């Protein structure tokens, strides 16, 4: 997906966009040796309620 | 008279380093350092990937 903030910010007062979180818990722990990578990956929109 | 000695430029030793890479990492990207120093460091680093 990737709700582009263009719009999450300014789109009709109705529109029901389907943003989508990740569920990292079954994520693989990078091989104890291999060299690092270098872009932190973030998210700029968090749900405001549980 | 006694021709016993043969001229050479870059001599080899009766010993050397032999490494074995754990091809799992390494990248094969043959690390690229500077140019001036690529030559001095040059091989040691390529060998010690």
């Amino acid at each position: 997906q990737h709700v582009d903030a263009e719009s999450i910010m300014t789109a009709p007062k109705g529109k029901l966009f389907h943003l989508q979180f990740m569920d990292g818990l079954l994520r693989p722990e990078p091989s104890a040796f291999d060299p690092p990578a270098s872009g932190e990956d973030m998210r700029l929109i968090y749900p405001l309620q549980p | 008279l006694s021709d016993d000695f043969k001229q050479i430029s870059d001599p080899k030793g009766y010993l050397t380093y032999s490494v074995k890479y754990e091809d799992q990492f390494t990248k094969k990207d043959k690390l690229r350092a500077s140019e001036a120093d690529d030559r001095i460091v040059g091989p040691t680093v390529n060998l010690f990937k």
